[PDB]
Parts: C-alpha cells; structure tokens; sequence
C-alpha cells in the first residue's frame, strides 16, 4: 500500500512537470486563484492554496 | 571464473550444479519483492513503478522496456531542442562527421540526470558530452540496443 | 546398535534451497517429536508451533557417504547464496549473549 | 475407427503421448524408509 | 509497568488533528478534490505516525526488556513496537486504499469497536496475498532453472 | 472496409501459443506442495486454491498498455467520445459518413 | 555404465536378428479356454511361457527346467518374463 | 437469567438494552417455518404478515393443479400433516435410524367429465425431522445443514473496464429465482445489445419490438440518449413477428418456425409463471430498485414487459452518467451501480429453504410421473392414490441429506464447535459458487458485514472468506436478509426503541458507536461522536447527527470471538487464531471453568445444548450415573437420560454428569447436567495454569513450551478418546463370510479375549494387531479378522451387532455387522498442541520435573513456562493482561477506600471493591478491565497463607531456580493464564515406512497415514538433492525406492542378508522406451566409452 501510494505521488509530480501552471483568476474581491495540473498548498499557512 | 564457492568458502569443485545453486539463489527471495496487483480489474499498475518482481521477469526475457531509453550511437557532444511534448536530441561526433538524430522523444518521459560531484551539472542539457551507450531520457535502456 | 552413525535426511517442503534436506545423526529418544537443533531452524524456515518434518533413509554406501560427507549439517554453516552464516545464534541466544 | 468413434492407436503416438518416458510428469514420487512427525527444539544436541 | 506509553504521544496527535481539521476545512470550500484530500491527510497522518515512533524511541529506557529485544537484533522491528504502545496508524480499504482516519489507539490501550473493524481488512487480505505470492516467485524459480 | 469486410481468418499460431502458456502456468502450480503433504503447523491457503493455470499464464504476458490518443489513431473502428470539426464546410457528404 | 546412447537406421538385417520368430497368424487369442494361438500375436514359441513356466502343449511345467527346450513346442520356458522383452518381425512380400 | 448459574463478577460499565437472542434460531425458526408449526404460524401472524403460509404449503400450492392438455382430469393438494416421530433420539442413535416423522398430505381429484369429487390422504413419505439442538439424524448420526449465501434474485447493474480498448462499459443482468437469464449491456461502440438466456447478442430493439413496441413508442420513449436512436437506426428488423422470428431463430436454431409459436416462446420464456418467477425476492428488489410498482404490494412473482423497459432505460441512463432516474409513473430512484458483496444483496438460504427447493424437485418429478400415467388409466376409476408416485419425492429427500455438501457432519469436538457450526455462513456449495469464481475478491471482508458476519471467525483451510460466522445479535428476514439491531437515537438523546435493520437499510442512516458516553437519559455527553456513514466509512459527527446506535459493543462478534477475553489488545490475525483454536480443543476429564473469562461461557454452554436443563421446576427425586429423576410442582414427573462415554463423530468423549443432588429444589430453564466442556453451566474448553513469562535454557525457543510434571501427575490435561472398528460380513460368489470363535493357523494366545461370537470381550485391553472379532471367508477357510491398526491401542468399551436374522436393516449383500468402541486416556506429553484464546500456541518441548520448574517464594512451582520473544512481535499482548488478572481472580482483593475510593476505581462497580479467592471474573471483549484498573487491582491483591504479597504491583515475583537453587536475578512476570489442549496431537502425526502396499495404478508407495503411504520426494526435492551434487541419493530416491520393483525386492534381500546394496541400472521404464525406439526400426544402441 504505502509504496503504491508512494510512487502513484512520485508519477503524477513527474506527470506535472510539464506546464505546471495554466493561468490566473482575478475575483472581484480582488483575490488571486492560480490554476495548474496541481494542488500546492501552504502547510505553514493553514494549507492556502 | 565461477571462483571461491560462496557454501564452502574455497575454490569451486569440478562438477559443481552451481546453474541450479544460482537459480534457487536467485528465486528463493522472489517472495520479498513487489509483484503486480492481485486484483482482478482496473487500469494497469505498471504506469505507475512497479520495478520489483516484473522488472526481472522483463530482464531475463530479453524484452522491450515500457520506458524505453534511446542510447547513444556515437560519443560526442549533445544539442537539444523542446517541443510542446517531444525533444529533438541531436549528438554531434568530434572524431566522426555525421549528425545522429532521436527525434521523437516524448516529453512525458524525463531526461537523465548526471549529479556530477561538486558542478551539480543537473540534467542532460545541450553542450554536455556523451559517450557511447550513454543513456539519453532517464528510464530503461533496451537490451537489444546495447 | 544399528542406527549408530547412520546419517539420516531431514526435509521440510517447501524445500526453497538446498539447506532445506540435510543430514543429522539420530539418537533414540523417548516421546514421539522429532527433536531439531534450534540453530538449523532458520535453514528449515521451521518454528515449532505445530510444524512437521519428513525423514528418509539414505540405504547405499554412496548414499550414506553422501549424507555423511555432502549434506551433513555441521558442514552447511553458510548460506550458499551469499556465504553468510546461518547456523548461528538467534532469538533468545543473541538476547542472551547481548 | 472400426469400433466406436475412437482412432486406432499407433507407435509413433507411444512417442508423442504423455505415456512412455519422454514426456515427464512433474509430480513427485513417494518413497519407501521414510517417516514424518512433529519436530520440537532439541537444546541439548549438538549440531550434527 | 514495561510497555511504556510515551507522554509526548497526546500533544503530537492533537497538533496533526488539527492540520487535518484545515485540510477538511479547504475541502469545505472547493479548494481540495474528495482523492487529494484523502492524499493530504494520509501524508498527514503518517508524519504524525512517524513523530509518535520517535517520540516512542526516545522515551523508552536502554534496559526496558521490550526495547532491550529489538534494539539487540533478536526480533521485531520498532514499527511494531510503535503499534503496540505507540499508535497502531493508517490502515488500508479492502481495494488497497489507505483509510484518511487512524487508528489513533495502541494495542496497549485497546482499539475501539470501528477500529478494530477497520483494521481487520488488511488482516484478512494479506492472507490471500502470502498464498499468491508464492505462485509468481515458484514461476520465475521454474523459469530459472529450466 | 465495410463493404468488403474481414475474411474471419482463424489465428492458429497465437492460440498455440497461448496454449503452450498455459501448459507451463498449470505446470508451475503442480509444481507446488499439495495439500496432503503440508509440514505447516495448521492449514492455511495455498496459490491452486486462488489463482488457475489461466490466471497465472496471463500474468506473466506482456499485456501492452499504449496511451489512447496512440490506441485510438491506430484503430480505424475506435468510437470517440467527441468530435470537433474546424471548417467543416469543406468536408464531403462521405466523410460526414465517416 | 555407459556414457553415449545413439540411434540409427536399422537395416532388414538387424531387425531379422532382433527377433525370436516370424507372427504369422493374424489372431490374438482363441475363445474356447482362451488360448492364444500358434504363431499368433500371442505365440508361445516366439515371445515365451504365456505368463510363467507353462507351454503350449503343456508336458513342460517344472519350475526346474531353466535350460530345457520342449521338444514339440520349442518353447525355451525361462525367468523374468521374456515376452515382455522379447520381440519378434513379420517379412512382407 | 439462567436461575442457577454460577456467580462472575463483571468489569462491564455498559447497561445492555437488549438481551442475546436463541444463538441457534436460525436453524429452528426456519425448519419451524418449512414445516408451518403453530409457534412459527403465531409469531408470524403477529408480525404483520397476512394468511401466513409454511414452506411445504407453498410447495404443494406451487405444484397443484396438475392438469391434462384438455384440462379434463386436475389433482390439487392441500393439508400437509405430520405423525409422531417413530423412534426416539437416543433409539435413532442406537439403531442407525433415521428421525423422522410420517407425513400425510389430502388429495382430490376432479374429474370435469361427471364433476365428482375423490378426496384421500395420500402419504408421502418419511420426513427427516429437526431435534430440539439443530440438527438432523440421519442414519445414526448428526448432520447439521449450513445456511447458505447466495446473490439474491433481481437486476444487478455493473461497469467493468474493456480489456481491448481499456474502455469502460455497462452492463445489467436479471437474476431469477428459476428460469431464462436476461441481460443487456453496452459495447465497447456505444451498442446496446440483449442476450437473452445466454445465447448470441443482438440489439435491444430487436427485443424491443419483440414485445410489441413500435418504431414511433421506440423514439419517444428513447431519445434522450443519442446511442439508443444510433442502435434503432443501425437495426436490420421491422416488425413483431420479424423480431419474434429472428428470436427464434436465434433461440431454436434450425427448426422451421411459425406465428403459433413466435408469441408463445416468449411468453413462456420470461412472463408466464409456471416456467418464470422471481420468487418473492426477486420482485421485491426489482420493485425497490427502478422504482417500479410502489406502495402496493408484491402481488404477482413473475417479470413483466415494464419491467424490461425500466432495465434498459436505467442501463441506458447509468452509462449516460446520470444519477437520477424516474420511470412513467415510477418512483424516482438513484442510478448507480450494484455491489454485488454488500449483504443488501447477498440473501441466506437457511436449512428450511434448502429442503423446500429439495421437496420442490421431487415434487417436478413426481408431477412428470402423474401427467404420464394419468393418460394410461381409465379416467372412470383413477383414484388420487393410483396416479401418485411417491419414490422420487423420497429419493429427492433421501439424496439431499446423504450425497450433499450442505448438509455435513456435525463439529462434535466440543459444545463450542457444533454451535459454531450450526451458525455457519458458507458461501459455496450448489449454486453458492465454483472453483473458476472469484478468488481473492469474495473472500474479503466487507463494510456491510458489520454486526451480520463476524470479520474474524473463518476456517484456516481453503475457506478463508467464503465460509464466516453469524453475529450474536443477527437475524434472518423471511426474504433471507440478515437483520441487526439498533437503537433509536433522537434529538441527542438515545431512546430505547430498537429496530432490526437491514444492510441497505443501515446504509440510509448514521449509526453511532455502542460506547458513546451519554446522561442517565442517554443524551450525548461528547459534541462530537464516532459514527458509521452509508458507505461504510468512519467519521466523527455533531451528536445531532446520528439516528441510530448500537445495542452493545458484542455486536460485531461472534460467540467465539465474543469468548476472547481482551479481544481489543490482540490483532486481528491472532483474534482469528484464537477464535479458531477454541473451536478445536479436546474435553479433558476433568472440566474447569476460567478463571478470567468474558460473560459468554455460561450463555454458549447453555444454548449450545450439550448441558442437561431442567424442563420445568420441580424438586429433585434420584440421582444416578446414568439418569435424574424430578418431580415438578406440576404433578408430573420428568427422567433425563445421561450420555456416558459415548462417542463423538470426531471420537472424543461426550460423558455428561450431573450436578445436583436427591432433595434439591431447582427451578424451570436450571442446569442440572454439565456436558463435555462445561462446569456448572459454562464453557471449560481448557484448565487455568500458573505461568510465568521468561526463556528458560532454550527448552522454550521457537515457541515451544515447558510444562510441569503435576500436568502429568494429577491429570490436568489427560483426555478421553474413544474409536470405532466395523466389519461386516457378507454374501459372495463362493458362499457367505462367517464369524466365529475359530480361526485356522493362530496361536491359541491370540484369541483368548474372544468369546464364544468370536467377539472380544469387553474390559479387554488391545494393543496392535490384536484380534478384535475373528471372521473366517471362503478362499477350507481363509481369515480376515478384524484386527487393531497400527500404533493404536485401548480398552473395548462397547459393542454393537446388527444381524440380517433379527430383521436388522443393514444394507443389501450384507448379513452382519459388528462395531468394536476402544477407548484410551491420552496424558499430555511433547509435542502435543496447547494454545491460548490469543493466538498464543504451540507444542511442549519439554516436560520437567515439579522441582525443575521455577518456584515462587513460598515453593509454588508454576506449571507452564511461556517464552518472552513470542509476545511483542506478534500484537497478541491480550495474553498478557489476562496473565496479570488471572493472579488477581485466583488471589482475592480488597482496595482500600479509607480516604475515598481511589481515582483509578472510580469506575469499578462496587461489586468489585473485593472478592476472595479463587473468584471468577467477567470482562467482555469491548468493555470490561482498563489497564489502569487492572494496575490497581495488581496493587490491591491479598496476602497469601503466610501473609505476604508475592506478585507486587507489576505484575512480577521473585522467582527461585529450580536446579540451581539461586534466585533469579530480575522479578519474572507470573500469573494464571486459561490454556487449552487442541486436537493436534502428537500421538496421530507419528508415521513411518520401510516396505508396504503400493499403488497398483502406478507401483509407487501409497500416500497417506490411514494407507500406510510414504512421503512425498516432490520435483523441488530433486533440485535440492542436485544442488548437493548427491547423484547417488538422488538416483536411489527416484527408482529403488518408489519405482523398480526388481530392484526394490533385490535391495530389500540384500539388506536382510547383510551384503551391499546391488547397482541401479537399466530401469524397466526405459527397457519399455528402448523396444518402442526398436519398433519404429531405430537401431537404438548403447555405447560402451
Ligand atoms: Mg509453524
Ligand atoms: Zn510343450
């Protein structure tokens, strides 16, 4: 288990290597929401995307 | 050649079974590697590595790898170009006089990694130099090739 | 009389290795268990919570010179595929000399 | 076929066959002087 | 009074439960998908396993005969240490996946009536998988010596 | 392609080889220990009671996995999912059939 | 012992010299007291006693007679079950 | 509730809502059922059901009428009835009869041609009937029939991923009680295609149309999914007949079709009864999914054309994606797919069910004989008894409980294995599944199991998974569904009401954990509780969240998991373990409850049916070995026979003894008779020994065991088993065997324990080869006596005879039998099995001597020596606590509560402030002693008789060497600990050969114990042997001593003349190859190099 969940991580990043990042969103609250292939989040911050 | 008999600790004796010795040594811990999945259905698990037990049944049968690692012809010096999912590699012989071309290298796959001892030369990169059965994208080489 | 220096194959299947058949020398003993050598356990991959064990007779004079000198199991110390030890203290033998 | 919708045998099929030698059986044999019973741990015996 | 349950063992899961809480909380608002969010809290949840078997390793004392076993080399592993006075950890679905709860409790302590459902899934599939895995290692040994 | 159809050949040489794959699968199962014989303290599953000859053989096959944008290009009766079609007024009546 | 095993292509010689006697009769084996029949696919005098230590004819079955040819049948009674081994030839014309 | 039984002190903080049900229902209710007896009928009759009708009614309502083609002549039945039993159970057990009752059944038949009626009791045979224990005599012996799992009759509803293109595709398939498959699926091209009953495929709209549906109904119909108009559009067929005949063609190949048939095919084949049903269940799921004929009720079993259109439209919808689906004038219904392992699925044939579908065959059969041969009988004069044929109804029955997987030997090991048994859940057998089936898939455990199947229980052998055990506290529906319990819960607080839920109706709601900490009016103290959410995932949830809780923590178990003490400290795997070597522990002489234990023992002895219960109050009148006599309050007077040393089908001792005496007042449901393995009432599957936890000079290495020698000395683990021979004598085609006191060429020694049949005498002591009945056959006589197997050895207890001149039914060619019961004491000696109810197990290596074994100060020697090395690594560290708490139940404790009750016993009932010694003590496996109140129990224990405290506060005592005399350097952890002793005995594992018979098949030694076989030398052997370069052993393995005869008698000669052994060579095996190679003219020579 742990190791098919280890490498299913390790393929999907390496998967996402390429073109990271598809683009931005500006919210009328003036916020930014960046969109990619995948979810980075800061753990330090309480998990913000 | 076979050399100090590993059961005896001296020189191997004339008519020794060791191909018997070698393959029972060899399959016995077969157990302890990771195997493919037991379940019936789903998608295949060798997308993802799955290199234990299936990646020597590939080796000792002499078969394709999945993902195949085109090797260097000649040895010389390497220029690369990038598209929106293949590279162009291109080797340049300093001793030869023909450019050797691998032109449909998929992006999906990624290039090798030389970790050199203090440069941190990183990944292949154009301008690097390759010799002779270098491998060019990071998987598993052919057999047949080499 | 007649079983002295007899060689005698111990087996357990599966047999994975070829430390799995080897030669001991019997002794009577009352009771009905075949007493094992603790140290040969892990050649046998053998607990005794309830495991079993097969015998056989080697009849020949080769064959006895065979179990006697080939698979006698003082002589099968290490592991034919690494060389390394494996009649050697386990479990509460290296709890004890630790 | 003659007799019921069975072909005759032959020699050559004594050779292809599963009966006869060349073929093997993979199964093991059972022999003669042997025994079994449970094993427990000996302490006191040396290691022959 | 020798299966010594670390102090450090209530602080550490308390502090990772309420990472989980934010990750479900970022769920909550679309910021995460139903398999990433499972994704995060089994990372999650492993560090926290990995910090209570540290914290485990430091508090037991050199002499303590549990300890004294594994740290000798005559048997077991400080995993399994871990499971019984420690915490037992993540457990995997009948179809292999890992469950996002723990098993918070020990063995020392007792597992609760869901936990213990849970953890038997596992139990029971690996003695399928022993069983099949000796087919694949004696067909490769066959292989070999053939 | 339609019109003329497939001449519904019988692939003999492939059945023969899944047949000899077979053999050697069902042969490495009888190769195991049987029930009967088990040293084991207490019975337990064994792999003939979990997997068939069949099973066995068709593990060990290559079993190809290409990507679909390569498995669907290359087979000319693959039904896709969506078609997009830019300036599709230069197409003819047959490839709408198409 | 021995350490090589070949085989060739036997001419009409050696296969002559392999056998005991020509099977001339094409039958196995008659109805009444199922006897088999004289020169038959189960002759006596050919491939040997029909089981153990008995002739066709009958006047030999001594358990003795290791070295004695029956004077009417010919049939050399002998141990070990030689019509399992022994063999014969047919001749075509 | 059990008004005698023995006092248990219990660690369990929990109030139980609900009491354990009859754990052995499951096979009386349903025969009850079958049978319609009055209790079924009232308990039915109260529970809603309307006109209840019994399983033998339902047959009999199923086959009447029968009737010709003109419907002239009719035959109905009705009234089936059912006479006194014609033997008793203990005669049944005796005679080798069968327990039955007759059965009589009323009918009429109706001739159309006059209209007179002819009403007559017809009997229909011998009907097997169910003792009061769950079980059947068949022939003598016990057979238990195991409920069988099966996936119900409906529509399943699967998508399963293409092994071709990798696509994923839709399927459904109609499971019928009886009668033609149907099933419809999407291709891998976006296809909808329809098999009807298995055969080729075809467009839907070939069945569509079929069934009267026209182009135009087609489209409106359909049309919301473009692949449905694709497959109309692509369908080369116009028209119902052109569809029917296409059907038919593709049904019936060859055969010339016609318009009198194209309707008629189809309608027998799915939509008229007599040929297709969905036998209640299959409705009632076809109704609940699809949303199809709601609100009233189930009114017809067979399928109907909505039903075919609802299919399709849902698999159409389901690869569509959608969720949601409303049929015309439907319910709306989710659109999902079916787990077919979820037990919303999986239904129980129980025993009762099982003999119907049985009775239902021999009555097919029964009808195919009256409709022939009411045409060959003159209508004026037939009778209901001419035209009936009742031999193949009794052939059905007779078949079913002989030559049949589900109805098996009953587990008579021990009271806790036959009720086990009983209670069994097998998944295979007719119609269960086959070995080409799911493997690994079915065998796991899944979430709907909770409180149905136990997760633990399972056979170690090939059965793991498909064969479980039923929950405690579960239920069957009368559909089959395995009901479960729960408590309402409302607004926060638990109410008191329960309901039986199903799987899938469990999986609407949000069940909460049975250790939920609640108020005195059961409001949740907690904001948050631990819950079960439908698809079997844990959660943690607000308090007013949750509808339903569970009764109990046991709810999960079964009764032998439930037997486990400290269950929760053990993994899993040693838990099963455990469960299954309770299963397997061997009656000793003497029974000994535990001292530790849960409160199941008393509860399981008693249902289990092996303990003698009072059958109303009453006041004892004679005691005796053999039987009690009461004089109840009533005026009557009951006597209980008492088995004594009779043997089990595994051939251990059932002795029962009775525990009252002459003037004592018991009262209705007291136990006055232990079984084999109970005291008192209660389980005593093993004895309570004094163990202390240390390696002791490697005699425990590997998880062997020391045992004292007071083991041995006072019969602590000595158990009765108890054989049987039998031999029978029969006609011949030379003459007839004969028994008698002569036997031609023996000793006059060896039949001096004959008596004047020839027989020995009973009291007599056998060892191996002793004559035991002396029988003389033709080839002037021949002997063939009866004799002792090898290694075996006892004293003749009993002897039964049966003769063909005293009108005995032994079978046919028979002319007498006889059978011989040897009964031996087997003390415990090495290599015997003893285990713990923790997984803990293993076999004595060594037996010391009472001063060898390590002593507690007072000179106490413990009696067992448990390794340490074995504890940690496994996760069965409930063996521990039970060590440490057995100390403190043999040893009393009183806590001081001077200064207030201490802070770890503030949960302690009061009933557990003290206890004297040797007490016994209750802790269930979910709820009972915490670690922190076992440590302080530990510190609270009593002195001993010289008043001091040997084990402190830990758990440990100083404990003195035996041999040496020094103390041991380090305290030792000791306690008591309940072991018991399994049926892995050394004394029947021993076995060996030098010569004995071969197989005539292959010449080769036989293979097993019972046979006198050899060991197996397997291919593996072979390659081990060659690894060692050991040519010649190898060589002697493989053809003196399995195969060459010559050589085997050639070395069997040398050796008893003492010369060496010859030289192998030129096998027969090869002369055989060599002459074939010289048939085929290939001059096959050897060379000489
Ligand atoms: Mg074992
Ligand atoms: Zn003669």
């Amino acid at each position: 288990a742990e190791v098919r969940a280890l490498a299913k991580d390790i393929a999907r990043l390496n998967v996402a290597d390429n073109g990271l990042c598809f683009g931005r969103l500006d919210t009328l609250d003036d916020a930014r929401l960046y969109i990619g292939r995948l979810g980075i989040f800061d753990r330090d911050n309480d998990f913000e995307p | 050649c076979y050399g100090r008999s590993m059961a005896t600790g001296k020189l191997v004796d004339i008519g020794e079974a060791v191909g018997i010795v070698a393959a029972q040594s060899i399959g016995e811990p077969g157990t302890q590697l990771t195997m493919r999945t037991f379940h019936q259905g789903g998608v295949t698990g060798g997308a993802d590595i799955v290199g234990g037990l299936p990646r020597v049944q590939e080796l000792f049968e002499a078969r394709v790898p999945r993902n195949k690692a085109p090797i260097a012809d000649v040895a010389g010096r390497v220029r690369l170009e990038e598209s929106d999912k293949f590279f162009k590699i291109t080797i340049v012989p300093d001793d030869g006089g023909e450019e050797v071309v691998y032109d449909k290298l998929s992006k999906r796959q990624r290039l090798r990694v030389i970790t050199h001892e203090d440069g941190t030369e990183g990944v292949l990169s154009d301008g690097d130099h390759v010799e002779v059965g270098d491998q060019l994208m990071e998987g598993a080489a052919d057999p047949h090739e080499v | 009389e007649v079983i002295a220096e007899h060689p005698v194959l111990l087996n357990r299947a599966p047999t994975l290795h070829r430390l799995g058949i080897q030669a001991f020398e019997p002794q009577l003993v009352e009771g009905k268990a075949i007493q094992l050598h603790p140290l040969v356990c892990e050649a046998f991959n053998a607990d005794f919570d309830g495991d079993q064990m097969a015998v056989h007779l080697p009849l020949s004079a080769e064959a006895q010179a065979e179990a006697r000198i080939l698979m006698l199991s003082s002589n099968n110390i290490l592991s034919p595929a690494s060389g390394k030890p494996l009649a050697m203290p386990r479990l509460d033998m290296v709890t004890g000399l630790y | 076929t003659g007799p019921g919708n069975r072909p005759l045998k032959s020699l050559s099929d004594l050779l292809k066959g599963k009966q006869g030698r060349f073929r093997q059986n993979l199964l093991g044999k059972r022999v003669d002087y042997s025994g079994r019973s449970v094993i427990v741990v000996g302490p006191q015996l040396k290691l022959h | 009074a020798d299966v010594l349950v670390p102090p450090q063992k209530q602080e550490i899961l308390e502090r990772h439960e309420a990472e989980a809480d934010a990750i479900e909380r970022k769920y909550q608002r679309g910021a995460l998908n139903h398999t990433e969010r499972n994704e995060s809290l089994v990372k999650i949840w492993q560090d926290a396993t990995e910090e209570v078997g540290k914290a485990l390793e430091e508090f037991y004392p050199a002499d303590n005969p549990i300890i004294t076993i594994v740290k000798s080399g005559a048997t077991g592993n400080l995993t399994q240490t871990r499971t019984l006075a420690g915490m037992k950890g993540l457990v995997t679905n009948p179809k292999g996946e890992f469950i996002p709860r723990p098993i918070k409790s020990s063995f020392r302590e007792g597992l609760t009536v869901l936990e213990y459902f849970i953890n038997t899934h596992g139990a029971r599939k690996g003695l399928a998988d022993t069983a099949l895995r000796t087919a694949d290692s004696g067909y490769l040994t066959r292989r070999l010596v053939d | 392609v339609d019109l003329l159809g497939r001449n519904k050949a019988a692939d003999e040489a492939a059945e023969r080889e899944r047949r000899e794959e077979e053999a050697y699968a069902a042969g490495v199962l009888d190769l195991m220990v049987d029930r009967e014989d088990l040293m084991d303290d207490e019975d337990h599953l064994l792999a003939q009671d979990l997997i068939d000859a069949e099973e066995l053989a068709d593990r060990f096959k290559e079993q190809d996995n290409r990507e679909l944008s390569e498995r669907a290009a290359a087979d000319r009766e693959w039904t896709y999912g969506h078609v997009v079609v830019d300036e599709a007024q230069e197409l003819s009546e047959m490839d709408w059939r198409l | 012992f021995f350490d090589e095993l070949r085989i060739g292509l036997a001419t009409a010689d050696d296969i002559r010299n392999w056998s005991y006697g020509e099977v001339k009769k094409p039958e196995t084996i008659n109805y009444r007291t199922l006897k088999p029949e004289k020169d038959g696919l189960f002759c006596e005098k050919i491939f040997g006693p029909t089981r153990d230590w008995e002739c066709y004819c009958g006047k030999y079955k001594r358990v003795r007679f290791k070295g004695i040819i029956c004077e009417r049948c010919g049939v050399e009674v002998t141990r070990a079950k030689v019509r399992r081994e022994r063999m014969g030839h047919i001749e075509l014309a | 509730s059990v008004p005698g039984a023995p006092n248990r002190v219990s660690f369990a903080k929990l109030r139980e809502p609900l009491e354990v049900p009859g754990l052995l229902d499951v096979q009386t209710d349903s025969f009850e059922w079958l049978v319609g007896s009055d209790r079924w009928r009232q308990a039915a009759i109260d529970r809603g059901e309307e006109n209840p009708v019994g399983g033998l009614e339902e047959v009999l309502a199923e086959l009447s009428p029968i009737e010709d083609f003109s419907g002239s002549m009719s035959l109905s039945f009705s009234d089936p009835r059912f006479d006194e039993v014609k033997a008793s159970v203990d005669e049944c057990k005796d005679k080798d009869m069968t327990y039955a009752a007759p059965l009589f059944v009323t009918a009429e038949f109706i001739n159309n041609n006059t209209g007179e009626i002819k009403s007559q009791t017809v009997f229909m045979g011998d009907f097997p009937m169910m003792t009061e224990k769950g079980t059947f005599i068949i022939n003598g012996t016990e057979r238990v029939v195991v409920s069988q799992l099966v996936r119900s009759p409906g529509v399943y509803f699967d998508e399963t991923i293409d092994k071709s293109t990798e696509k994923t595709l839709h399927s459904v398939k109609v499971i019928p009680g009886r009668g033609a498959w149907l099933e419809f699926d999407v291709d891998k091209r976006d296809t909808v295609g329809v098999r009807i009953d298995r055969k080729r495929r075809q467009p839907v709209t070939v069945l569509l149309k079929a069934l009267g549906w026209t182009n135009e109904q087609i489209v409106e119909r359909f049309g919301f999914s473009e692949i449905m108009m694709g497959t109309l559009e692509k369908d080369t067929t116009s028209g119902t007949d052109e569809a029917l005949l296409d059907i038919y063609r593709k049904l019936r190949p060859g055969e010339p079709p016609t318009k009198e048939s194209a309707q008629t095919l189809l309608e027998n084949l799915f939509f008229k009864e007599k040929r297709y049903d969905l036998a209640r269940v299959g409705r009632y799921k076809v109704n609940k999914k699809l949303g199809l004929n709601a609100g009233k009720p189930i009114t017809s079993s067979t399928l109907t054309e909505e039903d075919v259109v609802a299919t399709i439209e849902y698999l159409v919808r389901l690869h569509e994606g959608q969720t949601s689906m409303t049929v015309p004038g439907g319910v709306e219904v989710p659109v999902e797919v079916d787990d077919i392992d979820h037990f919303g699925n999986r239904r129980l044939r129980t025993v009762g069910e099982l003999i119907q579908n049985q009775i239902r065959v021999g009555l097919s059969r029964m009808e195919r004989v009256v409709r022939e041969r009411m045409t060959t009988q003159d209508v004026e004069a037939i009778t209901p008894q001419t035209l009936i044929n009742i031999r193949p109804v009794v052939a059905a029955i007779k078949e079913f409980f002989g030559t049949s997987q589900l109805s098996q030997f009953m587990d008579q090991n021990n009271p806790l294995s036959g009720l086990t048994h009983k209670r069994r859940l097998s998944a295979l057998g007719p119609g269960g599944l086959s070995r080409e089936r799911a493997g690994l898939e079915v065998r796991d455990v899944h979430p709907s199991h909770y409180g149905r199947m136990c997760p633990i229980e399972t056979p170690e052998g090939p059965n793991i998974g498909l064969i479980g055990s039923l929950s405690v506290y579960a239920r069957v529906n009368p559909f089959g569904f395995i009901e479960t319990p729960y408590r309402k819960v409302e607004n926060g607080v638990v109410t008191d009401q329960i309901d039986y839920l199903t799987a899938d109706e469990e999986d609407r709601h949000v069940v909460a954990q049975a250790n939920s900490p609640t108020d005195e009016n059961g409001r949740f103290t907690e904001d948050r509780v631990m819950v079960r959410k439908k698809g079997g995932e844990v959660e943690f949830v607000s308090a007013d969240q949750v509808d339903y809780m569970d009764v109990s923590p046991r709810q999960m178990v079964s009764v032998a998991t439930a037997m486990i003490p400290f269950l929760e400290h053990d993994d899993a795997n040693r838990a099963l373990m455990g469960a299954n070597m309770q299963r397997q522990a061997v009656p000793l002489v003497r029974s000994e409850a535990p001292l530790v234990g849960t409160g199941m023992e008393l509860r399981a002895a008693i249902d289990a049916g092996d303990v003698v219960v009072a059958d109303k109050t009453g006041v004892i009148e004679e005691v005796s070995a053999d039987y009690i006599t009461v004089m109840a309050d009533d005026g009557t007077r009951q006597s209980y026979r008492l088995r004594k040393f009779a043997r089990s089908n595994h051939g251990t001792c059932a002795n029962q003894r009775p525990i009252v005496d002459a003037g004592q007042r018991v009262e209705a449901g007291q136990v006055i008779a232990d079984g084999p393995c109970t005291q008192n009432g209660e389980m005593a599957l093993g004895k309570n020994l004094l163990v202390a936890i240390m390696p002791w000079e490697g005699h425990n290495y590997e998880d062997a065991i020391i045992l004292s020698n007071r083991l041995v000395e006072e019969d602590v683990l000595t158990s009765i088993h108890i054989e049987e021979h039998e031999i029978d004598a029969r006609d011949t085609k030379l003459g007839a065997e004969e028994i008698t006191r002569d036997i031609p060429n023996v000793s006059d020694e060896v039949l001096a324990d004959l008596d004047e049949r020839g027989i020995v005498r009973i009291g007599a002591e056998v060892r191996d080869g002793d004559i035991l009945v002396g029988k003389v056959t033709p080839k002037e006589v021949r002997d063939t006596s009866l004799k002792v197997p090898h290694g075996e050895s006892g004293k003749v207890i009993g002897i039964r005879v049966f003769s063909r001149e005293d009108d005995d039914e032994l079978p046919a060619g028979v002319n007498e039998l006889v059978r011989v019961y040897v009964a031996q004491k087997r003390k415990i000696s090495d290599g015997d099995k003893l285990a713990g109810r923790h997984g803990n197990k293993g076999v004595i290596g060594k037996i010391l001597p009472v001063e060898d074994m390590p002593f507690l100060p007072d000179g106490t020697p413990v009696d067992i020596i448990l390794n340490t090395h074995g504890v940690p690594r496994r996760m069965n560290i409930g063996q521990i606590l039970e060590t440490h708490l057995g100390w403190v139940a043999k040893a009393g404790w009183n806590i001081d509560v001077a200064a207030g009750v201490p802070d770890w016993a503030s949960k302690l009932p009061e009933e557990l402030y003290s206890a004297p010694a040797d007490s016994t003590v209750a802790t269930p496996v979910f709820d009972g002693a915490q670690e922190g109140e076992l440590a302080g129990l530990l510190g609270s224990t009593l002195p001993n008789r010289d008043g001091e405290v040997m084990v402190d506060a830990d758990g440990k005592s100083t404990l003195f060497d035996g041999r040496s005399g020094e103390p041991f350097p380090y305290p030792v952890t000791v306690g008591y600990m309940y072991i018991l002793k399994l049926h892995h005995l050394v004394d029947d594992k021993i076995h060996a050969r030098s010569t004995g018979p071969y197989s005539m098949i292959t010449q080769q030694p036989l293979g097993g114990k019972a046979q006198f076989g050899g060991q197996r030398f397997g291919e593996m052997e072979c390659w081990a042997m060659q690894a060692y370069g050991a040519a010649y052993t190898l060589q002697e393995l493989l053809t003196i001593k399995s195969d060459d005869t010559v050589g085997r008698v050639k070395v069997y000669e040398a050796i008893v003349k003492g010369e060496n052994i010859p030289e192998p060579g030129i096998p027969e095996s090869f002369k055989v190859l060599l002459k074939e190679l010289q048939s085929l003219c290939l001059n096959v020579e050897v060379l000489s190099s």
